[PDB]
């Protein structure tokens, strides 16, 4: 069959998130809260495109929204947060509920210096609507053409003609 | 008397003690004096092997911040 169409490397370059995931859940609500259009857009995209390479650009934008997510943490809020996910990183399940405290310092000091609304419970998990400019796949699937059906059965059923025409029976 | 039995229960709890003790601060030691990551789950282990990818020193325990961001 065809050949395979594979993007370039130089397409797959991006400055990467090179945080920890301790780092990345301590900050998780505030980064759903405050990257979620390109995020949301990407994952629509996602979805949709059902195809990684028709859907880098978008992730592009993911890794770039999420990098100046960070650096307005690191401009402002730096030693709540570092506090914050250090504590979060001690654990092995990486518990939110033991690191509530500095919870609150990191909440406090975002609230403050940035205004950001730490996401109820409820919200983040909500299914929400994205206005995209990018069109519709109308074959997702790349499916070719379906067969046409078996002729359906038509016409008033009129009785058998002389029977059941079986060998000499007349009936 | 009765705490003649006390010495034996003694030894017997200093040897029950030390299985738990010893995973602790093995996992303490084995992990960057922290606890050893539970990764029960496949989205637990694709972070935890991120983590090692992202450490640069195949150690997912060697954390990384804000200061590995410009
Ligand atoms: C106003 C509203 C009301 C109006 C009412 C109008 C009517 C008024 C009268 C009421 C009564 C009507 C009766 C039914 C209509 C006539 C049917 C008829 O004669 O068909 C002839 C039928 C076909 O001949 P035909 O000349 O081409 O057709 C004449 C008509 O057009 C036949 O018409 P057809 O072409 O439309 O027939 C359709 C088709 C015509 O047939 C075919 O297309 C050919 C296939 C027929 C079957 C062949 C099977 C062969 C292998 C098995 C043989 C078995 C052993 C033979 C018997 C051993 C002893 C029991 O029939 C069948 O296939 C059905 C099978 C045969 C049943 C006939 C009726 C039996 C009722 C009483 C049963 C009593 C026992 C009978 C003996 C058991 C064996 C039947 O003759 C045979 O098959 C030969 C065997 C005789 C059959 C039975 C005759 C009925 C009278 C029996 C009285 C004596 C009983 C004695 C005691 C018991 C036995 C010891």
């Amino acid at each position: 069959p065809g050949i395979v169409e594979l993007p370039s490397l130089e397409d797959l370059k991006v400055q990467e998130v090179k945080v920890s995931s301790s780092v990345l859940k301590a900050a998780a609500h505030h980064y759903g809260a405050q990257c979620d259009k390109p995020n949301k857009e990407f994952m629509l995209c996602r979805w949709e495109e059902k195809d990684p390479r028709r859907c880098l650009e978008e992730g592009k934008l993911v890794n770039q929204c999420a990098l100046e997510f960070f650096r307005q943490i690191k401009r402002h809020c730096a030693e709540p947060f570092t506090e914050y996910w250090t504590c979060i990183d001690y654990s092995g399940l990486q518990l939110f509920r033991r690191c509530r405290k500095e919870q609150a310092q990191f909440d406090k000091c975002v609230l403050d210096k940035l205004g950001w609304v730490r996401p109820d419970l409820g919200e983040l998990s909500k299914v929400t609507k994205v206005k995209t400019d990018r069109p519709l796949p109308e074959n997702p699937y790349h499916s070719r053409a379906r067969p046409e059906p078996n002729p359906e059965v038509e016409g008033d059923l009129k009785p058998a003609r002389h029977g059941s025409r079986l060998f000499f029976w007349t009936m | 008397m009765w705490f003649e039995v006390l010495p034996g229960i003694a030894v017997m709890g200093v040897c029950l003690f030390i299985p738990g003790m010893a995973t602790a601060r093995i996992h303490r030691f084995s992990n960057g004096g922290r606890e050893k990551r539970v990764a029960h789950y496949s989205y637990q282990w694709y972070l935890m092997e991120r983590d090692r990818r992202v450490s640069g020193v195949n150690r997912y325990y060697v954390s990384k911040g804000l200061e590995n961001i410009d």
